[PDB]
């Protein structure tokens, strides 16, 4: 799980917003996308190297104006993995409210196989990104 | 004629305050939904001042 889409055409009508994070770093920006059918993302499996590598960003097509853009500092992290359960969660909270699209963070180690984790934990913000759009619909960004 | 600066002015509904919207269809006037670039009872969303 690395990236989800925002918007409310997602076919170059309208603008978008596109959250991203690859194996290099995070990118956030702000064009009018032509999102195709299945967007995702390719990896390499095993290319000899005992290691993977991503080979695919197949997520737009052509932007014609972008109002916003950021690109994070860059990274390593690994693209390998096979356990027979989950190990790590995940918790997001995304609001819309008057322009600010506010996004909350927290990450905790779990134990389970195809079940959500029975709990409680805090949810603490990360940033504000200033889109000012008009979002109705969303999409996530699975890897291959 | 400074008609660099363009104003909207036909909108299906107010948009959110902080909500920038760089829609450029041709908004629909009458009943009659409207088709290609012009039209009966169609206007453009855009208009330069004076
Ligand atoms: C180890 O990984 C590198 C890159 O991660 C592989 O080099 C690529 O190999 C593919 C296979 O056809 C080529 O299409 C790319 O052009 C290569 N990239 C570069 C920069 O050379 C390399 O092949 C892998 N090792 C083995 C033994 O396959
Ligand atoms: C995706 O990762 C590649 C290297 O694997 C990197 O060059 C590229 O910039 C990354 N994508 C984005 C949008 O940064
Ligand atoms: C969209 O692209 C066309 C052709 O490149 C250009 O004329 C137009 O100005 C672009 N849209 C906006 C809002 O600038
Ligand atoms: C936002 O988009 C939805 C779906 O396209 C539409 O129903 C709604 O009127 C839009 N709101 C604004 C303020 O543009």
């Amino acid at each position: 799980i690395r990236g989800w889409i925002f918007g409310t055409t997602l076919d170059s009508k309208t603008q978008s917003l596109l959250i991203v994070n690859n194996a290099t770093n995070v990118v956030i920006k702000v064009c009018e996308f032509q999102f195709c059918n299945d967007p995702f993302l390719g990896v390499y499996y095993h290319k000899n190297n005992k290691s993977w590598m991503e080979s695919e960003f197949r997520v737009y097509s052509s932007a014609n104006n972008c109002t916003f853009e950021y690109v994070s500092q860059p990274f390593l992290m690994d693209l390998e993995g096979k356990q027979g359960n989950f190990k790590n969660l995940r918790e997001f909270v995304f609001k819309n409210i008057d322009g600010y699209f506010k996004i909350y963070s927290k990450h905790t180690p779990i134990n389970l196989v195809r079940d959500l984790p029975q709990g409680f934990s805090a949810l603490e913000p990360l940033v504000d990104l200033p889109i000012g759009i008009n979002i109705t619909r969303f999409q996530t960004l699975l890897a291959l | 004629g400074n008609y660099n600066y363009l104003y909207r002015l036909f909108r299906k509904s107010n948009l959110k305050p902080f909500e920038r919207d760089i829609s450029t269809e041709i908004y629909q006037a009458g009943s009659t939904p409207c088709n290609g670039v012009e039209g009966f009872n169609c206007y453009f969303p855009l208009q330069s001042y004076g």
